[PDB]
């Protein structure tokens, strides 16, 4: 259950 | 600069188990 | 990591996380040896038998982490790969000999209290430290048992005599490998496990108080089995390939 990373990436 | 940690070697602090490594070396 | 313990903040600042873009998932460990280069195990990238072949576009490098699953805003830095290089003679068909790969970051990462490169051993450092009984350290977010930690795990293991390595398995072991782990008689456990592949096996020089990456988490028969040992890529032996690829 990974926390969402920035779209920027 | 490699291998010297900002929060430990650079401040002269030791991590909680690195002594265990050193003690095995000889 | 099996039978490890939670790392302290900044204890392993060259620890890298290989992270799949979609599905989102931890692919492997890795290590930061400069502001632009990442070292890992070739099998993290290429393993035909299981139908694995990741390309540059498939992944992200997450540096400066502690928590396995949280996006650590303002702490961690995420980078894109420019290029992956696998050893031309990595032997995936038989014993994972030469299990090593280099990854070039699209842009240099800035160092911080949580982000710092480990050193690559010299011939004399290798000579001196790579001896049976001496202890090294392995780090990673991998399974806790053959069991997903919330934070980076650490364990310290002793290097094992070549003959003991060879007699624990049917796999053909090469000079590009070393094994590490306690013996059944020993009264102490620990091992790398799945999700730990590609991480660093480090040692601290008693001469210059610097951390050196002696090994790369490579293969093992399960995790923490009695009489079995974790196998690691021998970094010093492949040091010329590394150099060659960074020079060229
Ligand atoms: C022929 N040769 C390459 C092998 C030797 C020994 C064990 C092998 C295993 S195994 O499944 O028992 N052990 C795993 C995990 C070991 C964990 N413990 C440790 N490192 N001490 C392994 O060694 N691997 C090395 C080769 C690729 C599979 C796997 C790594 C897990 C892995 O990369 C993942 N990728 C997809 C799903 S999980 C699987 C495949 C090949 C093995
Ligand atoms: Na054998
Ligand atoms: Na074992």
């Amino acid at each position: 259950d990974f926390e969402e990373i920035p779209e920027e990436y | 600069d490699c291998g010297l940690r900002p929060l430990f070697e650079k401040k002269s602090l030791e991590d909680k188990t690195e002594r265990e490594l050193l003690e095995s070396y000889i | 990591i099996v039978e490890g313990s939670d790392a302290e903040i900044g204890m392993s600042p060259w620890q890298v996380m290989l992270f799949r873009k979609s599905p989102q998932e931890l692919l492997c460990g890795a290590s930061l040896i400069s502001d632009r280069w990442v070292l890992t195990a070739a099998h993290c990238l290429l393993y035909p038998p299981w139908d694995k072949n990741f390309t540059e576009n498939d992944l992200l490098v997450r540096i400066g982490k502690h928590s396995r699953t949280r996006y650590e805003r303002n702490i961690e830095k995420i980078s894109m790969l420019e290029k992956i290089y696998i050893h031309p003679r990595y032997n995936w068909r038989e014993n994972l000999d030469r299990d090593i790969a280099l990854m070039k970051l699209k842009k240099p990462v800035a160092f911080s209290d949580y982000i710092h490169p480990v050193c690559l051993p010299d011939r004399e450092t290798a000579a001196s430290l790579l001896q049976a009984g001496y202890k090294g350290r392995v780090t990673g977010w991998g399974n806790l048992k053959e069991g997903q930690p919330s934070v980076l795990q650490v364990v310290n293991l002793p290097i094992v005599e070549r003959p003991v390595c060879k007699d624990s398995t049917r796999i053909r072991i090469t000079d590009n490998m070393f094994c590490a782990g306690y013996k059944p008689d020993e009264g102490k456990r620990g091992d790398a496990c799945e999700g730990d592949s590609g991480g660093p096996f480090v040692m601290k020089s008693p001469f210059n108080n610097r951390w050196y990456q002696m090994g790369i988490v490579s293969w093992g028969e399960g995790c923490d089995r009695d009489g079995k040992y974790g196998f690691y890529t021998h970094v010093f032996r492949l040091k010329k390939w590394i150099q060659k690829v960074i020079d060229q």
